[PDB]
């Protein structure tokens, strides 16, 4: 399957004081339709996060994907009425 | 024996147990939390935690 339209999360697990840059990352498998892990990367940038009464991840918009994504990034909401 | 304390750019986390000691309930105080301060009302709490 591909990576579907949904909501994910993660979670810390181990501190790893490293102290040095990284190059370079590569997968161990053992082999020998369509399935495959995806590689792409990190960016600076920044998101706006939005939280339940349980505590736990509902939405998320960037900042600088587009036009609303600054407008989530400021306005501080995710309704966001229309305006300038 | 030595015991060498490396203290580089690295985090600081290896550490040790200062004055942990019977909860202060129900009387104004500040915390020493590993790091965090504030004036709490330190009891049971209801709510839940993850
Ligand atoms: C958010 O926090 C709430 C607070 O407890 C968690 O609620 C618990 O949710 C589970 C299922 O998600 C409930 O299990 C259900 O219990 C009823 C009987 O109470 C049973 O008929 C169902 O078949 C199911 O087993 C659990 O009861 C419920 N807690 C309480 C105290 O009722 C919820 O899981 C938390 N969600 C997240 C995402 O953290």
């Amino acid at each position: 399957r591909d990576l579907p339209q949904g909501f994910s999360a993660l979670e810390p697990l181990v501190d790893l004081p490293i102290g040095i840059n990284i190059t370079r990352f590569q997968t161990l498998l053992a082999l020998h339709g369509a399935a495959a892990y995806y590689v792409g990367y990190l960016q600076p940038r920044t998101f706006l996060l939005k939280y339940n009464e349980n505590g736990t991840i509902t939405d998320a918009v960037d900042c600088a994907l587009d036009p609303l994504s600054e407008t989530k990034c400021t306005l501080k909401s995710f309704t966001v009425e229309k305006g300038i | 024996v030595v015991l060498s304390f490396e203290l580089l750019h690295a985090p600081a986390t290896v550490c040790g147990p200062k004055k942990s000691t019977n909860l202060v309930k129900n009387k104004c105080v500040n915390f020493n939390f590993n790091g965090l301060t504030g004036t709490g009302v330190l009891t049971e709490s209801n709510k839940k935690f993850l």
